[PDB]
């Protein structure tokens, strides 16, 4: 969950 | 016999197939999604071990006839790992420095965006999001200040940008992570088969685009899980109301 686009 | 094998994002491999149908030569190209820009030379089975910057000028049967670029512009197949980026972090992709530059953002407090260099219609590929291949556990164990550029790429890998990589005087290789974030977006992220980068993400138009407009794309943190950095909860405010 701490990156973009998951 | 030339064949022509496309990759789900409009990029091909083009050239004469070798005994085992495999593209495998000293003339085969990857040939971007612009149906023009080439990188050509000499690949094995699929791979790019040296391809020349080229412009495909036509097809006649089918067969591509090049014209190579001057320079003695040549990439390979050069796929990131946990902690290398590239081998030539300064070098350019030569599609993308032909179709975005770097500026600063026309939204407040965003720091630096990503802009385009001429106009553009809808679904074109306009940039390139490659990073350092880490795991989704290292990246969600760690504050959100080293998060900024991180982007999901599939279930077991996270494309990140760290520092010092985030100035373009030290990386620039590639530019999507340059692009500010919208909710109301000009662009997405969709997924890209790249002859140096391998399976990366890029940035892609939803919709004709002028010259010189900011890209942006909706970074897409969960809302309910909102797991953000602040700047987004408050942008989340913002847009919802
Ligand atoms: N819509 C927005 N509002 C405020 N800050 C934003 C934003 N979109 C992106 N950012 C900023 O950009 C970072 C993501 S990286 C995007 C490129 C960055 N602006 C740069 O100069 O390198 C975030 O940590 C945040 O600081």
């Amino acid at each position: 969950s701490k990156s973009k686009d998951r | 016999g030339v064949c022509w094998i496309y990759y789900p994002d409009g990029g091909s491999l083009v050239g004469e197939v070798n005994e085992d149908g495999e593209m495998t030569g000293e003339k085969i190209a990857y040939v971007y999604p612009d149906e023009r820009t080439a990188l050509y030379g000499k690949f094995i089975d699929g791979e790019m071990i040296e391809g020349k910057l080229a412009t495909l000028m036509s097809t006649e049967e089918g067969r591509p006839h090049f014209e190579l670029m001057p320079g003695n512009s040549v990439y390979h197949f050069d796929k990131s790992t946990s902690s290398c980026i590239s081998t030539n972090a300064l070098l350019p992709d030569p599609y993308e420095s032909e179709r975005v530059y770097v500026a600063e953002s026309l939204i407040s407090s965003a720091g630096e965006g990503l802009f385009s260099k001429v106009a553009v219609g809808p679904n074109t590929v306009m940039s390139f999001y490659n990073g350092v291949r880490i795991t989704h556990q290292e990246v969600d164990s760690r504050d959100w200040a080293l998060n900024g550029n991180t982007l999901s790429l599939d279930e077991e890998t996270v494309i990140d940008v760290p520092e010092p990589y985030n100035h373009v005087s030290k990386y620039c290789a590639s530019l999507g992570h340059k692009a500010n974030h919208s909710f109301t977006p000009n662009c997405i992220y969709d997924m890209f088969v790249h002859p140096r980068f391998g399976p990366i993400k890029c940035i892609r138009t939803l919709r004709a685009v002028e010259a010189d407009e900011e890209l942006t794309v909706a970074f897409g943190y969960d809302h309910s899980p909102p797991e953000a950095p602040e700047w987004y909860q408050v942008e989340l405010k913002a847009f919802q109301a």
